[PDB]
RNA sequence: GCUUGUGACGGCCCGUGAAAAUCCACAGGAAGGAAUAGUUUUCAUGCCAGGUCGUACUGAUAACCGCAGCAGGUCUCCAAG
RNA sequence: GAUGGGGAAGCUCCGUUUCAAAGGCCUGAUUUUAUGCAGGCCACCAUCGAAAGGGAAUCCGGUUAAGAUUCCGGAACCUGG
């Protein structure tokens, strides 16, 4: 029915992060005074991890798996929903509507999102979320 | 006398073709493993006009199967194709307009164009606008297919020769009168130096077999022998008949 | 026919015409049935089908172009997709279509 | 009002070339300067440029067709024949 | 095989001649009845020709990890 | 180990670019 | 008033011999040779001019910084953003149709196994 | 207003109206890398160098060609009341 | 218009990528140490052909008997390092 819920993976369609995958953290179907459209507070990844084989040593393996995150407020019209999901409860209280001012707090949210995404990229969960979309 | 004009046209000095604005030679893709065993898909990017040619041209781009590269071919456009369309070529392609199939893969009555005469010469038969070849039978033994050509004649081709499904775009072109010497001028300007034409009866005996004398005439019959010696072949060359082909003057 | 069912739904019911309004209704889950014209582009058609898969709504493929669909819904312009928000005296949602 | 009673678009030729030749050229000129429906778009926006090429101004697509008409009757019969042959061979 | 050349050439000339006679009959039938029709009939036939001339994604599971 | 993932190629007839093979039978000597 | 001359040695009115008339600090009229105008860059698949990119003759593109030639997006100084989002939606939906194809092929084969 | 440059349109074609050097961008992810540092001279400032040949004047009822300081011939730009 | 080839008694003719073993970048590795192989490339085949086509970058004021977008004074820009 109403499917754009927290934990649903989408793809950013336009606006410097076009082509990047995204987890929805907090929906807003009505929209506040700022952002009067229906929007969603989301988190995603700007720099993807590179492929790794048996040939790489431990240092180059550790280098070729770093993950650079971002957090964003984005219109519903600029998202494209998929059928995949993710568990969002790790960085759930750190991404709020007051986080997107005072950029020290944006740095603080980005560090938690970076740690959680690297932990989930370890142990082989959500390979579709951690792969790149070729377009 | 002197050397006459149709003799003069073979040294090729001012009688060569005017090829500057032409897009390239229009031929099919080179036969290889993919077309020989399966099929391959390309996409038509633009349909353009070619100078000195009634039929439009299509730019279909394929992939290189041995190198990371793209390859662009120049087809003659069949009537119905559009930009953004997929073209399939090979043995296992489907019977759709625009696809390139061998002649042994089509059923009887099929309308094809740009047909190879020998398998691998990349297109010889029915290339002008509005023309087509009709498949009129097969031979599963001896690997031969019978076709009817645009002139009415019948021919037998190997079944490994390719062809494009459909009729060539630009039909009905000669249904319009030109009305003007300037229109004829601009037509032949982009083909070759062969217009206007002086009649041979209006020349002197040094210039033509039909020249000379008061009261402009051809003195003898205008049917020449087949074994004339190339300064004499002016008229009707080896005619088996003359007349009207209609016999009534009014239909 | 189906034009009589569409006309009864338009006479007594709620609807919307057009791609952006249809996608908004599919987004907040208010739609019941979408009707896609035959001559719509395949990319937009496949996106509307993926949205209908995510929102669990029914799709109907109308034979005819966007201008025949506009005449069938009773407008003097062309319509690419209809979304039926509520059906009153009609039973387009409950029938075989 | 009405400026020519029966000549129309062939009034640009004056008294020249012959009456029957002007009557023959009028039909093909009307057809080649007509505007046609777009199959992919729905609008009446198709125009000719460079005979054989027919371009739509909505959706920016171009189709290969006839010299003075967007599609010829021979092409229609050939498309019907190819559909019937494909359906019978696949059946 | 001494007859095959002359017989194939004879059959080819007869087939070419039949095609030529057919196309000449068709072009004369087109040119007459068009050059022999006044402006009234011309405008009428011009007006006549201007007148009449499973979502699939369903078999796909949801909320997938 | 679990960061590496198997992905077999489709050398097909119209799918991927063919790999380098021994073409010594077709050398223009 | 007064009349002017060409300042080079080309006496002809070609596409590269274009002059304007200026008035100088000496109070006189002089011809001034102007360079050819620039064309905007175009979309690689759309056709239309690219928003944000500066317009120059092709060798003056080496004399500027990267901000004048780029837009901060994927395919930034190359595609349209409409053409870009069309590519994104096409890629995602085609890959999902390939998944659907694999699923239904498995279903046909596991039906025909019995 | 006159001459000229330019923009958005429109008409015409069985006529749809050059090529190459050259420069830039994108996709890609090789390789290098931050802690006492690597990348930047695509940000700013500072330093050095830029070879060879032509360049005067006429361009015409006297500087060119017609045997001539010949009423002939010989391409083009500017343009006041 | 050479070359590789093929004609011609021969002066020479055809042909311009051809039915030829047709040539370069660099990473190498770096330490007789300087540059042999490099380990990946290499599809194109010389060259000539526009002082009106294409094309990196300059303006103002002064100055001579006769020179100047070139000299002098001031103020810029482009390429290469
Ligand atoms: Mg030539
Ligand atoms: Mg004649
Ligand atoms: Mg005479
Ligand atoms: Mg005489
Ligand atoms: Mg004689
Ligand atoms: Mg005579
Ligand atoms: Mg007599
Ligand atoms: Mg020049
Ligand atoms: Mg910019
Ligand atoms: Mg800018
Ligand atoms: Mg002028
Ligand atoms: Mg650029
Ligand atoms: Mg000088
Ligand atoms: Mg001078
Ligand atoms: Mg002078
Ligand atoms: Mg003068
Ligand atoms: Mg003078
Ligand atoms: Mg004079
Ligand atoms: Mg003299
Ligand atoms: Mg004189
Ligand atoms: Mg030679
Ligand atoms: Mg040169
Ligand atoms: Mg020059
Ligand atoms: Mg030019
Ligand atoms: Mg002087
Ligand atoms: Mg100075």
């Amino acid at each position: 029915a109403k499917f754009l819920k927290a934990g649903k993976v989408a793809v950013v369609v336009r606006g410097r992060y076009a082509g990047k995958k995204v987890v929805i953290v907090k929906p807003h179907d009505e929209g506040s005074k700022s952002h009067p459209f229906g929007h969603a507070l989301v988190a995603g990844i700007e720099r993807y991890p590179l492929k790794v084989t048996k040939k790489h040593g431990a240092k180059k393996v550790a280098k070729r798996t770093k993950i650079k995150p971002f957090i964003k407020v984005v219109n519903y019209n600029h998202l494209l929903p998929t059928r995949y999901t993710l568990d969002v409860e790790a960085f759930k209280s750190v991404v709020s509507t007051e986080t997107f001012e005072q950029p020290s707090q944006r740095e603080e949210a980005k560090k938690v999102v970076k740690k959680a995404f690297e932990e989930r990229h370890q142990a082989g969960k959500n390979q579709w979320f951690f792969s790149k979309l070729r377009f | 006398g002197r050397v006459i004009r149709n003799q003069r046209k073979g040294a090729g000095s001012i009688f060569t073709s005017h090829t500057r604005l032409r897009q390239g030679a229009a031929k099919l893709r080179t036969l290889d493993y993919a077309e020989r065993h399966g099929y391959i898909r390309g996409i038509v990017k633009q349909i353009v006009h070619d100078s000195g040619r009634g039929a439009p041209l299509a730019k279909v781009v394929f992939r290189d199967p041995y190198k990371y590269r793209l390859r662009e071919e120049i087809f003659i456009a069949n009537e119905g194709v559009h930009t953004g369309q997929f073209i399939y070529a090979g043995k296992k392609a489907s019977l759709n307009v625009g696809n390139v199939l061998p002649l042994g893969s089509v059923p009887e009555g099929t309308i094809v164009s740009n047909v190879e005469e020998k398998p691998g010469d990349r297109g010889a038969l029915a290339r002008a606008s509005g023309n087509y070849v009709i498949i009129i039978g097969h031979n599963p033994d001896e690997n031969k297919t019978r076709v009817r050509l645009p002139s009415g004649a019948k021919k037998v081709i190997s079944s490994d020769a390719r062809g494009v499904i459909g009729v060539i775009a630009g039909g009905g072109r000669v249904d319009k009168p030109l009305l003007k010497a300037g229109r004829a001028f601009h037509k032949y300007r982009l083909k070759r130096n062969s217009w206007p034409k002086t009649r041979g009866v209006a020349m002197n005996p040094v210039d033509h077999p039909h020249g000379g004398g008061n009261h402009q005439h051809i003195g003898k019959a205008s049917t020449i022998s087949r074994g004339a010696v190339s300064g004499q072949k002016a008229g009707l060359i080896a005619a088996r008949r003359t007349g009207l082909l209609r016999g009534s003057q009014k239909t | 026919s189906i034009n009589q069912k569409l006309a009864l739904v338009i006479k007594s019911g709620k609807y919307t015409l057009g791609y952006k309004s249809t996608v908004k209704s599919l987004r907040q889950g208010k739609s019941k049935l979408i009707i896609i014209a035959a001559n719509t582009p395949v990319l937009r058609k496949s996106e509307l089908e993926y949205y209908a898969m995510l929102s669990k709504t029914k799709v109907y493929y109308f034979q005819g172009g966007n201008n025949e669909l506009g005449t069938a819904v009773g407008k003097l312009f062309r319509v690419g997709v209809v979304s039926i928000l509520e059906a009153g005296d009609s039973d387009i949602l409950t029938t075989l279509a | 009002a009405k400026r020519t009673k029966k000549v129309g678009i062939t009034g640009k030729y004056g008294v020249r070339y012959g009456s029957s030749l002007r009557r023959q050229v009028k039909k093909l000129e009307i057809q080649q300067h007509a505007r046609y429906d777009c199959s992919f778009c729905g609008k009446k926006t198709v125009k000719r440029g460079a005979a054989g090429i027919w371009t739509c101004s909505c959706c920016k697509k171009t189709v290969a067709g006839g010299a003075y008409t967007v599609s010829t009757a021979a092409a229609a019969t050939v498309r019907s024949t190819i559909r019937r042959l494909r359906e019978m061979v696949e059946a | 095989s001494m007859d095959r050349d002359r017989l194939v050439k004879a059959l080819n000339f007869t087939n070419r001649l039949d095609g030529k006679i057919a196309k000449s009959i068709s072009r004369a039938k087109y040119i007459q009845n068009t050059r022999k029709a006044g402006w009234d009939s011309t405008n009428e036939t011009i007006k006549k020709e201007l007148a009449f001339l499973t979502n699939r994604f369903g078999v796909l599971p949801d909320d997938v990890e | 180990n679990p960061l590496t993932h198997s992905t077999p190629k489709n050398f097909g007839i119209g799918q991927a670019v063919q790999p380098k093979r021994n073409l010594s039978r077709y050398v223009k000597w | 008033a007064q009349r002017v001359t060409f300042r080079r040695r080309n006496p002809y009115n070609t596409r590269s011999n274009k002059i304007k008339v200026v008035k100088t600090p000496g109070g006189i009229l002089r011809a001034q040779h102007v360079k050819k105008l620039a064309t905007r860059p175009k979309c690689g698949d759309c056709g239309s001019a690219l928003q944000g990119i500066s317009t120059l003759r092709p060798r003056q593109y080496a004399t500027v910084s990267k901000t004048h030639k780029t837009v901060s997006r994927a395919y930034g100084g190359s595609r349209c953003a409409n053409c870009v989002k069309e590519r994104i939606i096409r890629a995602f939906l085609i890959e999902e149709q390939k998944i659907v194809k694999k699923v239904v092929k498995e279903q046909t084969e596991a039906a025909k196994k019995s």
